[PDB]
């Protein structure tokens, strides 16, 4: 594939196709944002705010 | 010779299912001419006095009036008059008792607090109290509880509703229940529920230990692991 | 820009791999997953149980997640358990609204 068409966020999979399976075929997709990141910024608030999600 | 009617309390109403009336006299000779009749707005009276217990340690006597009237029937504004023939009144009177018309109905958001900290280093005892803030109607029905034990009703005392200075409308209810020190620093929970229309399946339960009654410490042992985690 | 790929509500996380240009010049842009999480400091460890321990320790391993010890309760989800409660000495069981903002009929 071209380098800058990767550089974009389009994401690829590559189905497969086996005998052994139970829907007979697999499916597996990847794509920049699956890639391996560098930054993570986990907030990971403490809030007495407790029952309430967010 | 005083008798009053009660109007139906919304304990009645929901945990027994069903609605009773009793307009009792009491301080009283006995003469058992009491006529009790619940007639209801219209010419038909739905029931009358029935199962009157007279035994009391005073010796005094004691008739007390019920009424089985509907739910929704109770909803739709019909009021009830209690008359008493008795020969000790000077004159039968009737007490209508009815419906209120027009009140809205608020959630009775139900706040528990823990004893103040001063309190515990006195080390005698400790009050938690139980609020029950802006709810309405007036009625309230409120409960305590101890890792599911229900407590006496001796033990937590609570107070009559009184009006939200802010919200005219709405109320506020105060009932506290005291523990010794040592029962609130061996960590208990203490568990208050509040049974009110207002609510959707009309009760609601907190509770509070040692551990979150605005506890000094607050021990957190967060741990997080495959931070990665693609997928 | 952001991809949400976890929004799960008990362990309240919120992992999402947002991909971030690199200054002007592509081909070396930096992805980063987000994982923002509220622990909720409160909630009792039988979060359904409001009668048992509190939560001194949060596990957060994202890989089942990603794919319970329920700790937050969710907005649309009622959490509640029944109650004893007592009148005139009659013991009749009820359901609770541990969360009654939520949990009006609808
Ligand atoms: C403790 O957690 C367990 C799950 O880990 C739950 O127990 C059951 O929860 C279901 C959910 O509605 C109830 O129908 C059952 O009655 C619960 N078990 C029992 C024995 O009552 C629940 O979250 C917690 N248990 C309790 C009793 O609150
Ligand atoms: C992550 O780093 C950026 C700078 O690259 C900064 O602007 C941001 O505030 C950081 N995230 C935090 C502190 O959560
Ligand atoms: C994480 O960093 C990005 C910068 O790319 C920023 O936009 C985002 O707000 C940060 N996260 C939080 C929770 O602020
Ligand atoms: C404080 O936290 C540490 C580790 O999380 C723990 O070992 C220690 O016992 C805690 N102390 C108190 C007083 O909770
Ligand atoms: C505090 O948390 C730590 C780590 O989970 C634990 O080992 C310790 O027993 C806890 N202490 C109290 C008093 O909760």
């Amino acid at each position: 594939v071209s380098e800058e068409e990767w550089n974009t966020g389009e994401t690829y999979t590559c189905v497969v196709a086996h005998e052994a399976l139970p829907n007979r075929v697999t499916e597996r997709t990847v794509d920049k944002s699956t890639g391996k990141p560098t930054l993570y910024n986990v907030s990971l608030v403490m809030s007495d705010t407790a029952g309430t999600c967010y | 010779i005083r008798v009053f009617a009660i109007p139906p309390s919304f304990a009645s109403i929901f945990l027994t299912k069903s609605t009773k009336l009793t307009c009792l006299v009491t301080d009283l000779t006995t003469y058992d001419s009491v006529t009790i009749s619940w007639t209801r707005q219209n010419g038909e009276a739905v029931k009358t006095h029935t199962n009157i217990s007279e035994s009391h340690p005073n010796a005094t006597f004691s008739a007390v009036g019920e009424a089985s009237i509907c739910e929704d029937d109770w909803n739709s504004g019909e009021r009830f008059t209690c008359t008493v023939t008795h020969t000790d009144l000077p004159s039968p009177l009737k007490q209508t008792i009815s419906r209120p018309k027009g009140v809205a109905l608020h959630r009775p958001d139900v706040y528990l607090l823990p004893p103040a900290r001063e309190q515990l280093n006195l080390r005698e005892s400790a009050t938690i109290t139980c609020l029950v803030t802006g709810f309405s109607p007036a009625d309230v029905f409120v409960q305590w509880m101890q890792r599911g034990q229900p407590l006496s009703p001796e033990k937590y005392v609570t107070s009559a509703p009184m009006p939200e200075p802010q919200a005219p409308g709405r109320y506020f209810a105060h009932s506290i229940l005291t523990v010794s020190e040592e029962e609130w620093n061996t960590g208990e929970t203490y568990t208050c529920v509040v049974a009110h229309e207002a609510l959707p399946n009309r009760v609601t339960e907190r509770t509070v230990d040692k551990s979150t009654g605005k506890p000094t410490l607050y021990n957190v042992s967060l741990v997080m692991s495959d931070t990665a985690g693609t997928c | 820009e952001r991809i949400v790929l976890v929004d799960n509500k008990c362990k309240c996380a919120r992992i999402t791999s947002r991909i971030i240009r690199s200054s002007e010049d592509p081909n070396e842009d930096i992805v980063e997953r987000n994982i923002r999480i509220i622990v909720p400091l409160n909630n009792r460890e039988n979060i359904s149980d409001p009668t048992s321990p509190l939560r001194t320790r949060f596990v957060y391993h994202l890989s089942d997640l990603c794919k319970e010890t329920c700790y937050t309760y969710d907005r649309n989800k009622c959490y509640t358990a029944v109650v004893p409660l007592v009148y005139g000495g009659e013991t009749k069981m009820v359901e609770t609204a541990l969360t009654p903002d939520a949990c009006y009929p609808d």
